[PDB]
């Protein structure tokens, strides 16, 4: 054949710290459906955003947003335990069908696209293009992603952790852990993984009673 | 292994 119909951009969802996790890729041909499972970004977490995206940037914010919608009931867990199957299924009229199911709960959510959506024709070339010229940026940008997770973990489990303490946990070291968290706040924001990894430290070194705490029985 | 999803945003601060 000389002519494919294809859905000329990479489709996926939005992941923890920005990314764009890609469910079908570029020029793939119509109708097709692929599923793949996610899980919850943090402890105890019980509702999830589906923000479906079309493009080629490993940054989500720099590909074209197609919709959301939230899926919620999500039972406690730890973070990363929960499994929610996320959908899509292109038809043969170009419509988009994305669903999401929480496989404890049971509970579905889903939204249909329309075939217009996203991208036009001259956009389309203008992604391409520029992801080829981002391509290396992007690479650094997923590395940086990791880290910021790891960050963001930490952040959330000290303080859960500081919580449970209560007053068991010295003043001084309350001080000391609330200006660490902080700082490592600050950090995640910017670009540099050395820096959030050197605040995850920080945080690490005055935070060794409150281990002992969390730990005991 | 599963990639993680954010939460819904809540009420702005």
């Amino acid at each position: 054949v000389l002519l494919l119909d294809v859905t000329p951009l990479s489709l996926g969802i939005e992941t923890m710290g920005g990314v764009m996790t890609t469910l079908i890729a570029k020029n793939t041909t119509i109708p097709t459906k692929h599923s793949q499972v996610f899980s919850t970004a943090e402890d105890n977490q019980s509702a999830v955003t589906i923000h479906v995206l079309q493009g080629e940037r490993k940054r989500a914010a720099d590909n074209k947003s197609l919709g959301q919608f939230n899926l919620d009931g999500i039972n406690p867990a730890p973070r990363g335990m929960p499994q929610i199957e996320v959908t899509f299924d292109i038809d043969a009229d170009g419509i988009l069908h994305v669903s999401a199911k929480d496989k404890n709960s049971g509970k579905e959510q889903k939204i249909t696209i329309k075939a217009s959506s996203g991208l036009n024709e001259d956009e389309i070339q203008k992604m391409v293009r520029d992801a080829e010229a981002n391509a290396e940026a992007d690479r650094k940008f997923e590395e940086l992603v990791q880290t910021r997770n790891q960050g963001d973990h930490l952040l959330h489990s000290t303080r859960k952790q500081v919580e449970e303490a209560g007053d068991k946990l010295p003043a001084d070291d309350k001080t000391a852990i609330e200006s660490a968290l902080t700082a490592l706040e600050t950090a995640l924001k910017g670009e540099d993984k050395a820096a959030i990894e050197a605040k995850m430290q920080e945080l690490a070194q005055v935070s060794q009673k409150l281990m002992e705490i969390a730990q005991q029985q | 292994p599963r990639p993680y999803l954010p939460r819904p945003r809540p009420p702005r601060p």
